[PDB]
């Protein structure tokens, strides 16, 4: 909520804590399913992580539209002010 | 001395009827005997969940009927008193007072519970 | 039985831990004898707890197999550990108090005439002690539960299974995931 | 001996005082469940016998399975069993609770309470009489009363 | 034939209704013996 | 010689209890058109010593949830205030002849609460909850008139001396003067003691045994002799208000036959309520001993206070 | 054709009401109730004493099962399968072939005694009468398979309660 | 029906009733268990002419 | 082929509605876990969630997914409401069961199963 590269720190963080994510391969710009090769659950349960740590609800018609880490921060930053 | 004598014997002969039952038996125990009881299935949460007391009212009003109960007490030994009439008045009047007390307990519906 | 039956299938399981056992249930009821005795804090003696479905399922693999007769196994866990970690690892599952004491050879053998003064099923004994106090010996020329097709589950992910029994009101509602695993060797 | 003889006539007080006092549980599934009612009625009668019901299991020593065993209460009766201090005994009552009865073929019948706890004494019929019930309670007496307990203690 | 029949008369009538014998004194007269209790205690 | 005095006592009260069980399951079998025990020994005579060897000798089954100083504390505590219930009843010489002891009854009375109470929060059940406070649904109902019923008996007495109690009724029977006191302190003893038809803590069928639906054999045993001895204590305790009998100082086994036998009759008629009636639902308890009985209790109060000025009748406290 | 329970308007004159007010007050139908309780206090009580006693019974119960023979010491029993189809909870096993005379008998006759509902429909579908469903309900055991009879279970039953069976169908066939 | 006519009278003024006209133990009032043989009647189609089963 | 839907159109508000079932799952399985007092891991249980949401992974009709949602809403109302018990629980971890054979040379060995 203060800077929006602590929140891109934080939302890395929570990305290489979960276990299938490379995190070499694992970058601000990388697609989760065609390049990391993860199914949608795998990214439902990433959201559903982003909700446990910044603390907010997520719906689903525009957590279907978070494909890569920028969009990530782009809708956290737009969910917060900063 | 001889109450003191009967309060340790009524204690000790209560205290050597638990000790024996615990000792005497074959204990095997494993955990599901010791789970608790909820008609056969698995309980729904815990038990020290608030149970609501629906009967507040009469449970606090309790303790003001309670304490009537030691100002009336005195009442056969203040029959020995040489200042009798003052003694009726004064009888009668807290048996008033508790039942005023009583009857708008009644009509202002506390007697009944909520919900 | 080795020499009077040639093809008999002797099996060692290393130290049997499970429901109705004497090995986690006697680590765990000495809570309030007074403090948990042990000879050098118990840091001197090793040991590697088998779990008795892995045993279970070896003595049926050795009923399957004909390549299994006359061999002499040693069942054993994956994981081995010194006794004082063992009894960390014990009373941390069970969430109990925990002021172990050095009782010498002085007075903890006769501890046993102390405490089987009774004719009963006896609490402990010396053969217990000089037991719990015995390190497990390794043997690796031996087959194990690697050589009967066996995977050998350890002792954290059943030790909660075993000792849910003995705690008492306060942390029956917590998890596996609350308490840290026990150091190896 | 004189302390086998000491033991033998424990033995004899503390089986007498289990089978002399047996209570059951209350305890019924189906239409067993009527015709133990007709084995505590006054023809029958089982509180001759010093046979009464208390309803915890907690504090009962007999569990008449009296009924059918379906599967939405297989783990029901064994928590109900399990709940049960020992000694506890397991009258099977009627062809249900027995080997699955006129319902064994069926998809949710546990086929025979044997399969879910142990089975001390089984009284057939569908339902038993209340005389073939209390003739199955007498006869759990008489294997109660051959119990060898401290006497196995002593000799072991 | 021999069947199971009934009699030549038919059965006897069967009652089927209520019977409570109203027993009991009346109001005035049990109020009556429990306050003669009360003067009689009291003298 | 006090402490065979104090044997000679209790332990007859202890076997006089596990003979109830028999004498109650006996008279509500044929009150109830069959037979009781009669089996075991000759007509019944040795089931109470079975239920006494099997309970000690069951397994006796702490559960794990429960709170196990408590749990242990109540049946000790149950146990304790059922014996020393008996030490002030005039017996016609009471064990410890004390100069305040319907206040040590009545005092002991609302201790006796607390084991059914703690045993109803120990024992970490749902049901024992439930039984824990229907106990103290029953007792804020009959602790308000057994003080007061209690009170106006003894304004024709004088002092709270159980000893007293006799010289009171050596003409005349005390029921007599106070038999709508007397017929609804008998209610208030039924609805005490958690006997049918105010059950409601062994509410067999709301609940499955209530507050003691955890305590297996050997722990349960001391609630049952405690609930017996309690109710033998308690028509012991009816018939010396009511029914003292006559009593030669030369010869105090008449006396002692007579509140015998008249015990056993009330003892009896227990059996015979319990055998009889369905049972309330708590709240109509407490909408009896609050809205029907307390009115007129506090009626008879004034009554009781007013009349003995009324006639010169005030009685003498030595 | 239809009568009101509980449609009974009091009366409320100063003498029933005074009535009622002594019933609500001096508590006269729980004195009715105690009253009928104490008149079942003197009655002799219908306890039976078994097992010296035995509860009555009828002819026509239906108990173990047995088969039977005819007069001649010969089993009844020709192996033609209607007990075991007719059987409602298919407790019958039957298996058959010509002995060493070439008459048609079983050599498996088993009844299931755990699944068997007890309904006689077996001793109604036999044309020769050879199952019987017989008088004796007291063979409780304690274990399971000894409630699997076989066929040397059942003749031995046949033998040990035929002087019984015998009297019962001599009593019972005619409504049969 | 054994008891003496102390406990009868009482037992009839507890019930407030007449029972011992109505007893609810049986005795010697009952049918008697063996039974004289029965010959029960045939259906009216046991005729041995205008028997067919169409009609 | 103009049949009636039960709550999905098309395929996108039907896995909507899986998505949504896997979040309320996800969200479930350490609550199952702790009230229980089961002896399994979350790690474990999620694991045999995606195992279980992955059984029917080959269906492509819409109606079959509503009904599938509906009937996982069913099992989480039974877990949430505590009316399965441990067992209802630990029947999807078959744990008493043997390890079935798959090749075919252990199936040739044991029986006649294709
Ligand atoms: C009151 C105290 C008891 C008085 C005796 C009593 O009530 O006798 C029953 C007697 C008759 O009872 P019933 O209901 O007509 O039953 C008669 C039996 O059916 C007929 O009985 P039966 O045909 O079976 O005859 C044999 C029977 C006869 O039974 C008796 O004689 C009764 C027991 C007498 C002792 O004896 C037994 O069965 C053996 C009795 C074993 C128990 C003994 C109990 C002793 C208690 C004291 C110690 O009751 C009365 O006459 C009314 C009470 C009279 C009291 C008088 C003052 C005392
Ligand atoms: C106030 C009224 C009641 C008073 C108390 C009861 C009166 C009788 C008191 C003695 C009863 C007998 C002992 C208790 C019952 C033991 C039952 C039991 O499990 O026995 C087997 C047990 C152990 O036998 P076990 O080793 O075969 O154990 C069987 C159970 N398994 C296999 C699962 C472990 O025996 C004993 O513990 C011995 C008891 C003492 C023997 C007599 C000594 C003097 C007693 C006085
Ligand atoms: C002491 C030893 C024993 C003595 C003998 C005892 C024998 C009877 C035993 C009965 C056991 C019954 C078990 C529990 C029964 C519980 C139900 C019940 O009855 O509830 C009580 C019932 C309850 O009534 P209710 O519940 O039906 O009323 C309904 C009330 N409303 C409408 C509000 C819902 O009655 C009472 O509360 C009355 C108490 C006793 C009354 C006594 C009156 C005495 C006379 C006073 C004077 C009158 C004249 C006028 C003034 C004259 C002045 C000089
Ligand atoms: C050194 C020498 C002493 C050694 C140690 C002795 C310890 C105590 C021993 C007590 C007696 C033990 C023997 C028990 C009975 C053995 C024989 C037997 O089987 O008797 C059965 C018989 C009834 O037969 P049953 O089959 O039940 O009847 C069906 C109806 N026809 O049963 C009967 O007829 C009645 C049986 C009664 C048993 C005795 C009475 C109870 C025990 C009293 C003493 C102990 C009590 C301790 C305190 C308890 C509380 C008071
Ligand atoms: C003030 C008085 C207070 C009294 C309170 C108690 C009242 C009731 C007392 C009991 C009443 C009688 C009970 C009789 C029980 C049956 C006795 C009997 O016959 O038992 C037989 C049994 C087996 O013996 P067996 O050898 O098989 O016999 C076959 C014969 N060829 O053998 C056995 O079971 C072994 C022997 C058992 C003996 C038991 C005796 C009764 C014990 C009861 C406790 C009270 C003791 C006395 C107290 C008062 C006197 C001090
Ligand atoms: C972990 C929890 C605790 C565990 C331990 C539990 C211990 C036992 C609990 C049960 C007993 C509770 C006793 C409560 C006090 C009772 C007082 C009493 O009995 O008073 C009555 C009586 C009054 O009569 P009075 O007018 O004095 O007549 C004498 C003239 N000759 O008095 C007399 O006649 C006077 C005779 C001498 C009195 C001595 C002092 C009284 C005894 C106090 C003992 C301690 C009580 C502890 C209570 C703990 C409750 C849990
Ligand atoms: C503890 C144990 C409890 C077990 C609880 C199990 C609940 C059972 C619910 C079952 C519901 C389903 O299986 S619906 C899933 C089937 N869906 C389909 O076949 C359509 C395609 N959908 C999918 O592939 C789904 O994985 C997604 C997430 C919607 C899309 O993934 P793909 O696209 O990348
Ligand atoms: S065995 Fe038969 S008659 Fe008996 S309870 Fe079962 S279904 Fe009913
Ligand atoms: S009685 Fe009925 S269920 Fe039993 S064997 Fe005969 S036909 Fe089958
Ligand atoms: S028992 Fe009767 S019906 Fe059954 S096969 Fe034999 S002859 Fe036929």
């Amino acid at each position: 909520p203060l800077t929006l590269e602590g929140i891109k720190d934080r939302v890395l963080y929570v990305l290489k804590l979960y276990d299938k994510i490379d995190p070499e391969k694992l970058s601000v710009n990388s697609h989760f399913m065609k390049d990391l090769g993860l199914d949608s659950l795998d990214q439902v349960e990433i959201i559903m992580a982003m909700e446990d740590e910044f603390g907010f609800e997520i719906p689903d018609i525009d957590a279907e539209k978070l494909m890569c880490p920028q969009e990530i921060v782009d809708y956290i930053a737009d969910k917060k002010d900063v | 001395m001889n109450l003191m004598i009967t309060l340790l014997t009524n204690f000790t002969l209560a205290t050597l009827l638990v000790t024996i039952a615990f000792w005497l038996p074959q204990l095997n125990v494993y955990s599901e005997k010791t789970s608790p009881y909820e008609c056969g299935f698995d309980p729904m949460g815990s038990a020290r969940l608030p149970f609501s007391m629906k009967f507040f009212l009469v449970a606090i009003t309790f303790l003001l009927f309670d304490l009537e109960i030691a100002l009336l007490l005195p009442l056969p030994w203040a029959s020995q008193t040489t200042n009798l009439n003052t003694m009726l008045t004064m009888a009668l009047l807290l048996i008033f007072l508790l039942a005023v007390s009583l009857a708008y307990e009644w009509t202002q519906k506390g007697l009944e519970w909520t919900e | 039985v080795r020499e009077t039956f040639p093809e008999a299938t002797i099996i060692k399981p290393a130290d049997i831990f499970g429901r109705e056992d004497r090995f986690l249930n006697y680590f765990a009821n000495i809570r309030w004898f007074g403090g948990v005795p042990l000879i050098s804090l118990g840091k001197k003696t090793v040991k590697q707890p088998v779990y008795i479905v892995d045993v279970t399922k070896g003595i049926i693999n050795a009923i399957k197999d004909p390549d299994a007769r006359g061999k002499t196994f040693a069942f054993v866990g994956p994981n081995r550990y010194l006794l004082f970690d063992l009894v960390q690892y014990v009373f941390a599952v069970a969430h109990r108090p925990f002021l172990p004491y050095p009782m010498p050879h002085f007075a903890y053998r006769w501890i046993g005439r102390l405490f089987e003064i009774s004719p009963f099923e006896p609490w402990t004994t010396r053969d217990k002690v000089e037991r719990i106090h015995t390190t497990d010996r390794t043997l690796p020329h031996l087959p194990g539960l690697e050589d009967l097709g066996v995977q050998a589950t350890p002792l954290e992910l059943k030790a909660i299974e075993v000792l849910r029994r003995h705690r008492t009101y306060r942390w029956l509602s917590s998890e596996i995931e609350d308490v840290q695993p026990a150091k190896t060797v | 001996s004189r302390g086998e003889y000491v033991v033998a006539k424990l033995d004899d007080l503390i089986n007498w005082a289990r089978r002399s006092s047996l209570w059951p549980m209350t305890f019924g599934l189906a239409c067993c469940a009527v015709e133990m009612m007709h084995m505590a009625a006054p023809r029958y009668d089982m509180d001759r016998f010093g046979v009464v019901f208390r309803a915890s299991p907690r504090q009962s020593d007999v569990m008449i399975v009296a009924g059918t065993l379906t599967n939405k209460m297989a783990p029901a009766l064994r928590k109900v069993y399990d709940q049960m201090p020992e000694p506890r005994y397991v009258v099977s009552m009627g062809s249900c609770a027995n080997g699955g009865g006129y319902y064994h073929y069926s998809y949710s019948v546990v086929r025979g309470c044997d399969r879910i706890v142990p089975v001390d004494i089984y009284v057939p019929g569908c339902p038993p009489t209340a005389e073939a019930l209390l003739y199955g309670i007498l006869q759990l007496q008489k294997k109660i009363k051959r119990e060898k307990r401290l006497r196995i203690w002593y000799r072991r | 034939v021999k069947q199971d029949m009934p009699p030549v008369g038919g059965y006897g009538p069967i009652d089927y209704k209520r019977n409570l014998p109203r027993r009991g004194l009346s109001g005035y007269s049990m109020f009556a013996v429990g306050i003669g209790a009360l003067l009689f205690g009291y003298w | 010689m006090f402490m065979i005095n104090v044997l000679t006592l209790i332990i007859p009260i202890l076997l006089a209890v596990a003979f109830l069980t028999l004498v109650e399951r006996k008279v509500l079998g044929y009150m109830q058109f069959r037979k009781g025990p009669n089996v075991v020994g000759p007509y019944g005579l040795l089931q109470p010593i079975a239920d006494a060897i099997k309970l000690f000798i069951k397994e006796p089954l702490r559960p794990a949830t429960s709170s196990i100083s408590m749990f242990i504390l109540a049946p000790i505590l149950a146990l304790t205030l059922a014996l020393t219930m008996w030490i002030p009843l005039p017996m016609p010489y009471p064990l410890i002849n004390m100069n305040l002891g319907v206040l040590f009854m009545l005092a002991m009375s609302s201790l006796a609460v607390y084991s059914i109470l703690w045993s109803g929060w120990a024992s970490n059940s749902k049901y024992a909850l439930i039984g824990a406070l229907r106990a103290v649904a029953q007792t804020i109902s009959y602790e308000v008139t057994l003080a007061i019923i209690l009170l106006s008996v003894l304004l024709m007495n004088g002092s709270f001396t159980l000893s007293t109690l006799i010289i009171t009724q050596e003409q005349v029977w005390l029921i007599f003067p106070a038999w709508p006191l007397a017929m609804m302190w008998f209610i208030s003893t039924l609805a005490e003691t958690n006997r049918a038809p105010f059950d409601l803590t062994e509410g067999e069928s709301e609940l499955v045994s209530g507050f003691n639906v955890e305590y297996a054999a050997g722990p349960f045993a001391l609630f049952f002799m405690a609930e017996y001895a309690n109710i033998i204590m308690m028509n012991i305790f009816t018939t010396t208000l009511f029914l003292g009998a006559f009593h030669n100082p030369y010869m105090p086994e008449l006396y002692t036959i007579n509140f015998t036998i008249k015990s056993l009759l009330l003892s009896i008629t227990f059996l015979w309520i319990r055998a009889s009636y369905p049972r309330f639902r708590y709240d109509q308890l407490m909408h009896l001993l609050w809205k029907n009985f307390l009115p007129l209790t506090l009626a008879l109060c004034m009554w009781h206070v007013s009349l003995p000025i009324l006639l010169s009748s005030i009685p003498p406290q030595t | 054709t239809y009568k009101y329970v509980n449609l009974r308007e009091p009366s409320m004159d100063m003498k029933s009401v005074t009535d009622r007010a002594a019933q609500t007050l001096l508590w006269t139908e729980l004195i009715r109730g105690l009253g009928m309780t104490l008149s079942y206090l003197f009655r002799e009580p219908a306890t039976i004493n078994y097992p010296f006693e035995k509860g009555p019974l009828s002819p026509r119960f239906r108990g173990e099962h047995a088969l039977r023979r005819y007069p001649s010491g010969e089993e009844r029993c020709i192996a033609c399968k209607l007990c075991e189809a007719v059987c409602p909870a298919q407790a019958i096993t039957i298996e058959a072939e010509p002995r060493a005379d070439g008459s048609r008998r079983t050599t498996r006759y088993d009844i299931d005694m755990t699944k068997c509902i007890y309904c006689g429909f077996c001793q109604e579908a036999c044309p020769v009468d050879a199952i019987v469903e017989g008088p004796n309900f007291e063979f409780s055991t304690e274990t399971h398979e000894e409630l699997l009879y076989n066929k040397e279970k059942l003749l031995n039953n046949g033998d040990k309660w035929e002087a019984e069976i015998a009297a019962n169908i001599q009593a019972d066939y005619l409504y049969r | 029906a054994s008891a003496t006519r102390l406990i009868q009278g009482l037992r009839n003024w507890a019930s407030g009733r007449d029972l011992q006209a109505k007893l609810q133990l049986r005795y010697q009032e009952i049918s008697k268990r063996t039974q004289p043989p029965p010959k029960l009647p045939v259906g009216p189609s046991h005729r041995l002419s205008n028997n067919y089963y169409c009609a | 082929t103009s049949v009636k839907p039960i709550f999905s159109r098309d395929m996108n508000e039907a896995k909507r509605r899986v998505r949504e079932l896997y979040r309320a799952w996800y969200r479930e399985v350490p609550n199952t876990v702790h009230l229980f007092q089961l002896d399994i891991s979350v790690k474990q249980g999620r694991d045999k969630v995606r195992e279980m949401f992955k059984k029917n992974a080959h269906v492509t009709d819409p109606r079959v997914v509503d009904l599938l949602v509906i009937k996982g809403k069913m099992e989480l109302e039974e877990t949430i409401n505590v009316w399965k018990q441990r067992t209802h629980v630990m029947r999807f971890f078959h744990e008493t069961e043997a390890p079935r054979p798959k090749d075919f040379l252990s199936k040739f060995y044991v029986g006649h199963d294709p």
